[PDB]
């Protein structure tokens, strides 16, 4: 587990 | 001739039922074969084709309703020290022709007022008797009862028919309000009524 | 066809351990024991749990009583409460609740908290109470005599009723229980079988109007007996 | 205790109360104005007649605990019993 | 149970009869809505009198051909019995034209 | 035990299966009893019978107006077009040929065209075939501009404001604002004679159009007066959507306090009026748990969206658009959830299953693919980089390649290379190369997508930090560039905690690659200093858990629509 | 009083929908294999759904896939028996 | 077992349990315990387990199946032939029991 | 191929 969450799109 | 629809004339089908809610809405005769009459015609009437006069039969009722309450209260007012012992009468020829125009106007209240806002035609003049004549004359009406209804303590009997006509009378005209049974006869009949009592608890 | 006679044997079964006669509880370990040996496990799956309740059985009652005994409050039953719950899957008693029926407030303290005992004892499970088989000594002292009746739940209901005032109208008798009307019929005339209560109305049969009256000059041999 | 109905073609229809209460307009046509008469002008006598033969089914087979059979409503006698049906609010 | 329609010149009569119920007894319940007291008036069946004490299972009223769903129908004399006016035909689809 | 069953649903069962001989004689029946009779006909799996008559307009004008079982009939015309009749292009070819017929004819009929046109459209909107009801409103607007007068007008402008909402619901945004231009001349002609229209919904649909189209500041001025023009005598309908899309570019804007407001009243309004199971509540629903996802309620916007996509699937059937949009809302919303856990196949469940119906029901080239190709590979991603397999690893992050370049395409396709989405996109596929192994590009995509982001949201949104916080871990973790990656985690927790507070749950990811930079420099102090505060943030999270229901934290009348629009107002 | 009660777990379903078998008896793995080993450890695990299922046959469901049977929500354990 | 993978290997046994479990369950209810059909999901399901590397119950899936397969079908029969046959295969291969 | 093969089908 690296990266956050991403974007809302 | 059959029950299908058809182009019906809807001005003088309506005319023929003026007449018969007239003497509904006052408790006339009403004749039995007048009334399937009427029924078959309120049928024609909502099923008619290439447009369905319901919305032109609900408006016309309402009319109806409105200037004929607006006529009972002008019969109200004229009434000076007498608003009482003709209301408890009038409000029962009144809720008893609700009742025969719920009759009257079922298929009208189970097809196309369901269907839609708009109320049922038999709740319509309750609420209508409310929104007309007794929001003008909701004081009028009970400080004759309440400084009648006070004395019976002190040894002045009231009129039990009278007094007793009323208690259910803002009951019965938000009986089509479920989430709302009993909470306008509260606060417009106990509010003035606890204030008044409470005066007489401790003396 | 041995599923038929597992019916009649469960059926059956279910009668002898509830009403607490059997030859001896090993006896019955070995009898069901040895129908696994001939038909399989799976034969004896549910007959395995009409055993090994009564087992447990002892084994909270006296876990319900520690219960009630180390409580912040102190609560007496006034009855020896004895309880034993059934698994509802395996005994065959489905018959239909809908016959609805509320104990009155004597006995109304005592089943209420061994809910409370169930709810946090064990989780999840419910309790469906089975009010045709719960049998309970009852003080049958209005009389001078102090005799003893085995009741039901049901047929101390209607006496019940009547402990308070000796003369209750089956008017007041056939609310106060709120249970069926057909089956009340033979609940009150097994009380006449062994003459509990004198027929106070005049009819011959009984109906809504069959107004009773307590029996003052009950007598019987045997102080302690079973009412059929 | 007992209603008649007469139709289109005046044909008379007796029934009982409560096996014609269990209609929708029927109990308009009872409740309002007070053996009592039910003029009809646009249902026809076999439609009435299976409307009065529906009535009998469903007050004798209501809350029946076995298998209730279907109402049998003929093909061509359909679409005028099925306006009847709704006109009749059952 | 069976369940009939006792008919006459015009009119239509829906009853319950049990099987067990006589001729007589449907008179009676006739007369209570009908009047027309039972020596006057004589129920038929297609052209067939029934007795007076005579137990309905005889007549041919069998709970399979009086059931509510198409009840029998049996004449009222004082036959005369007008029909229901049928529907219209239905085309018979495969008919061709 | 057994009911019976009444003389009406009996005769309905006999003209059915009298249904040849008398096809004809069914359409002479009252509308309450036809449209019985065809929903008997979708009952007994007869759907090519019923396809033979739904496709006609004048049956179809009389079955649309059963309002009151209107549920049932999404569930019928869409049986249909699953089962292969385009009852929806058919309807509106047929309209179609209905007024290019009366368009020479009085304007008494014209009237009529168009109320059979407002209902189709809005049942076709409603369904979410909006390509098939563009044609039924294009052609409503060529009756109504054929004729210059005050209803003809009031028509127009109305019939422009229903074609606005199905352009955007198609992705057809550059022509929305054509629409728009049309209905400010028409309203603009109105206003010159006196008479005025009430501009909320107008107003309002624009709020919806550049939010799509990522206009966020425009979208957010147009919201602010478009809600101030809403009036007490709107209907339900047009105060729902206003409140709708003002929350959701209220969201965007970070001004949480008030889109908090519009929403819960929105959803309140829509659940007190519509109903729990009504496919506008869904929409609300939608967006609320939209909302719900960007405030940090994420275990809170699951249940949202699973509430709002039970109701669009027991209305709108199997293969719909708008069950197409909840299953790649919830499969993102699901995607965010797991996160942390890992459990990544409920989230792409509803991810095929949404790429599986736009497919079926959209054209190769559309933009509702690119939301859901995007969506489908973020979880193709996750699933990679927790299996311990390699060999299918490398398959999933080529699928998700693929997937992330088509929807790249899409986007530059409809907006450019200048456009937020396409920020976002650039952000999704270096996210992914990150984890295929090609820094040598991932951060020139990386670098563009925080330079297109900052230039046009600004430095004080949250894309701004996911972006940062993206980089910054690719620095951290692979590129070792330990010494530009501490500003960019200090800029991240800076912004996340002044929008979404010291709890936001985002903090995390940017605390273990912090703590991990920290071990891998040689100082030790900040590593127990911020093994502290992720301490102190771990037993915030778990004590800040109320874990409640909005369907239930929205109450029964919180404040009349006159309350909240006055709130709005003043508090901007 | 010597009373009796039929103890019964508070589902409604009635059915358990991994094994449909009757949620009361044993789970079918239960039944199988540990039916004459040792059969008292088939306990039944609600959800947040509210759905129920017998112990072993929602553990075993959970090796595959994380969702709950019945509807394709995701499955977190309610309430146990013990 | 042909495949490589621990976590394939793991689901693929774990799906061909649950088939073989609805199987028996549904033979269960339709026949009864003592048949021919469930006697072959039992095998079926023993030789699972020794797939499974479960092989304590295995060898009790496997006399389940064998002692209702040769109590209907005799001593001498196909299915008994092959029932034994895999908990032979269960005992000298991997419970040691030689 | 450690096993025989299935009973049936
Ligand atoms: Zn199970
Ligand atoms: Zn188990
Ligand atoms: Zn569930």
């Amino acid at each position: 587990l690296t990266r956050n969450k991403g974007p809302a799109a | 001739t059959s029950l299908k629809p058809r182009v019906v004339d809807f001005d003088e089908t309506w005319n023929k039922l003026l007449t018969t809610i007239k003497a509904v809405v006052m408790l006339e005769y009403v004749e039995r074969a007048t009334w399937n009459d009427r029924f078959s015609d309120i049928y024609a009437l909502c099923v008619a084709y290439p447009e369905p006069l319901g919305e032109r039969l609900y408006t016309e009722t309402k009319i109806f309703l409105e200037n004929h309450v607006r006529h009972l209260h002008k019969r109200v007012l004229e009434s000076e020290e007498q608003v009482l012992v003709m209301y408890h009468r009038y409000w029962e020829e009144y809720s008893k022709g609700a009742d025969y125009m719920d009759c009257l106007y079922r298929y009208l209240n189970t097809q196309f007022i369901k269907k839609n806002p708009l109320m049922e035609i038999g709740e319509l003049a309750l609420d209508m008797w409310r929104k007309l004549m007794v929001e003008p004359l909701q004081a009028i009406l009970i400080r004759m009862l309440l400084r009648e209804i006070k004395n019976d303590r002190g040894g002045e009997d009231p009129n039990q028919k009278v007094i007793h006509g009323v208690i259910n009378s803002f009951v019965h005209v938000e009986q089509y309000k479920k989430k709302f049974p009993l909470k306008f006869y509260q606060e417009i009949f106990e509010s003035p009524f606890l204030t008044e009592t409470g005066e007489y608890y401790k003396q | 066809d041995k599923d038929v006679f597992q019916k009649f044997y469960a059926r059956m079964l279910a009668k002898r351990l509830i009403h607490g006669l059997s030859m001896s509880m090993d006896s019955e370990e070995a009898m069901i024991n040895k129908l696994k040996q001939a038909c399989g496990y799976e034969f004896t799956s549910k007959l395995h749990r009409m055993y090994t309740d009564m087992s447990v059985s002892a084994d909270l009652n006296n876990k319900f009583n520690n219960f009630i005994k180390n409580q912040d409050t102190v609560i007496d039953l006034g009855i020896s409460f004895q309880i034993y719950v059934l698994q509802a899957g395996a005994w065959p008693l489905t018959q239909a609740p809908s016959s609805t029926f509320a104990i009155p407030q004597e006995l109304e303290k005592s089943v209420q908290m061994f809910e409370l005992f169930y709810s946090q004892h064990f989780s999840g499970r419910k309790l469906t109470w089975l009010h045709y088989l719960c049998t309970g000594e009852v003080k049958m002292n209005y009389l001078g005599k102090p005799y003893v009746a085995m009741v039901t739940t049901y047929q101390m209901a209607v006496l019940l009723a009547f402990n308070n005032s000796e003369t209750v109208s089956y008017k007041e008798l056939q609310d106060s229980t709120q249970m069926n009307e057909k089956e009340l019929t033979k609940t009150i005339k097994s009380l006449l079988d062994v003459k509990m209560i004198n027929h106070d109305s005049e009819k011959e049969d009984i109906d809504a109007e069959s107004s009773f009256s307590l029996n003052m000059n009950f007598s019987s041999k045997r102080t302690k007996f079973k009412i059929t | 205790m007992y209603v008649k109905l007469i139709s289109s073609d005046g044909h008379e229809f007796i029934v009982k109360r409560e096996h014609a209460l269990t209609s929708g307009t029927i109990k308009a046509m009872l409740s309002g104005p007070g053996t009592n008469e039910v003029n009809f002008r646009e249902i026809p006598s076999h439609v009435l007649s299976k409307v009065c033969m529906y009535f009998t089914y469903k007050v004798r087979y209501t809350n029946s605990s076995t298998e209730i059979p279907e109402f049998p409503i003929a093909p061509e006698i359909a679409l005028e019993l099925l306006m009847a049906a709704n006109f009749l609010d059952c | 149970d069976v369940f009939l329609m006792i008919r006459r010149h015009k009119t239509t009569i829906f009853t319950d009869a049990k099987e067990s119920s006589t001729v007589f007894e449907l008179k009676r319940i006739v007369e209570g809505i009908l009047k027309r007291p039972p020596d006057e008036q004589r129920l038929y069946k297609d052209d067939q009198l029934l007795d007076d004490g005579k137990t309905l299972g005889e007549c041919g009223f069998t709970s399979q051909t009086a059931r509510p769903q198409a009840p029998a129908t049996v004449g009222l004399a004082f036959l005369c019995i007008e029909p229901f006016s049928s529907p219209p035909e239905l085309p018979d689809v495969m008919k061709p034209q | 035990e057994w009911i019976p069953e009444t003389l009406y649903n009996t005769a309905i069962s006999a003209v059915v299966d009298n249904y040849i001989r008398s096809r004809r004689d069914i359409r002479s029946l009252p509308e309450n009893i036809q449209f019985d009779v065809y929903y008997k006909l979708y009952q007994q799996g007869r759907l090519c019978q019923l396809g033979s008559e739904f496709c006609e307009l004048e049956v179809f004008a009389k079955v649309l107006r059963a309002l009151d079982k209107r549920h049932l009939l999404h569930h019928c015309f869409q049986a249909l077009m699953d089962h292969g009749v385009k009852v929806a292009s058919v309807l509106a070819y047929s309209f179609s040929r209905r007024c290019s017929y009366i368009a020479e004819s009085d304007a008494a009929v014209k009237e009529k065209a168009i109320q059979v046109g407002f209902v189709l459209g809005g049942f076709l909107s409603d369904a979410g075939w909006y390509s098939d009801a563009e044609k039924v409103f294009l052609s409503c607007l060529q009756l109504c501009t054929l004729h210059d007068e005050m209803l003809h007008w009031f028509r127009a402008v109305e019939c422009c404001v229903r074609l606005l909402h199905v352009r955007n619901g198609n992705c057809k945004y550059h022509l929305g604002e054509e629409t728009f231009k049309l209905a400010q001349t028409y309203m603009d002609k109105l206003s010159k004679h006196g008479q005025q229209a009430n501009k909320a919904a107008l107003y309002g649909e624009l709020c919806a159009l550049l939010f799509a189209k990522s206009h966020y500041d425009e979208a957010y001025k147009w919201c602010i007066e478009a809600m101030k023009e809403i009036t007490a005598g709107l209907p339900v309908k047009v105060v729902v959507d206003v409140l709708r899309q003002a929350s959701k570019a209220c969201v965007v804007k970070r001004e949480f306090k008030k889109a908090e407001q519009l929403i819960k009243h929105a959803v309140y309004l829509a659940r007190d009026h519509f109903g729990s199971k009504h496919p506008k509540y869904s929409d609300t629903l939608l967006d609320y748990g939209f909302y719900l996802l960007n405030v940090d309620n994420i275990c809170q916007s699951v249940a949202i969206y699973q509430a709002a996509l039970d109701i669009r699937q027991s209305v709108f059937g199997g293969k719909n658009i708008h069950v197409a949009t909840a299953h790649e809302d919830l499969a993102y919303s699901s995607y965010v959830h797991q996160y942390s856990s890992g459990k990544f196949d409920n989230a792409l469940f509803h991810a095929e299953r949404a790429i599986g119906i736009i497919t079926h029901i959209l054209p190769e080239d559309h933009l509702l693919l690119a939301s859901s190709k995007r969506v489908k590979a973020l979880i193709l991603e996750e699933i990679a980089i927790d299996c311990h397999n390699k060999e299918t690893e490398q398959r999933l992050l080529q699928e998700a390649h693929d997937l992330h370049l088509s929807s790249l395409q899409l986007a530059k396709k409809a907006f450019g290379e200048f456009n937020v989405q396409t920020a976002k996109h650039y952000g999704n596929l270096g996210r992914l190369y990150q984890s295929m192994r090609k820094f040598k590009e991932a951060e020139e995509m990386h670098i563009k997508a925080i330079q297109i982001k900052e230039q046009l949201l600004g430095q004080e949104d949250y894309e701004v930090a996911l972006s940062v916080g993206h980089l910054a871990s690719l620095y951290n973790y692979d590129m070792n560039q330990y010494e530009n990656a501490e500003k960019l985690y200090l800029r991240s927790i800076a912004i996340g905690k002044k929008l979404f507070g010291e709890g936001y749950s985002g903090l995390e990811y940017d605390y273990r690659g912090l703590i991990k930079l920290y071990n891998s420099i040689g100082n030790y102090e900040k590593v127990f200093e911020y093994h502290n505060v992720l301490s102190n943030w771990n037993r915030l999270r778990d004590r800040q858990y109320s874990v409640t229901d909005a369907l239930e934290d929205v109450s029964t009348s919180p404040q009349s629509t006159e309350e909240v629009v006055q709130s709005f107002l003043i508090s901007q | 009083w010597n009373a009796v009660a039929l103890w019964a777990w508070d589902i409604v379903v009635d059915n358990c929908a991994i094994c449909r078998n009757h949620i009361m008896d044993l789970c079918i793995e239960c039944q199988a294999n540990q039916a004459s080993a040792t059969s008292e450890e088939c306990t039944v695990a609600w959800g947040v759904c509210n759905h129920a299922f017998h112990f072993h046959c929602i553990s075993r469901w959970l090796k595959t896939r994380q969702v709950c049977p019945l509807d394709n929500r995701e499955w977190e354990f309610q309430k146990y028996g013990h």
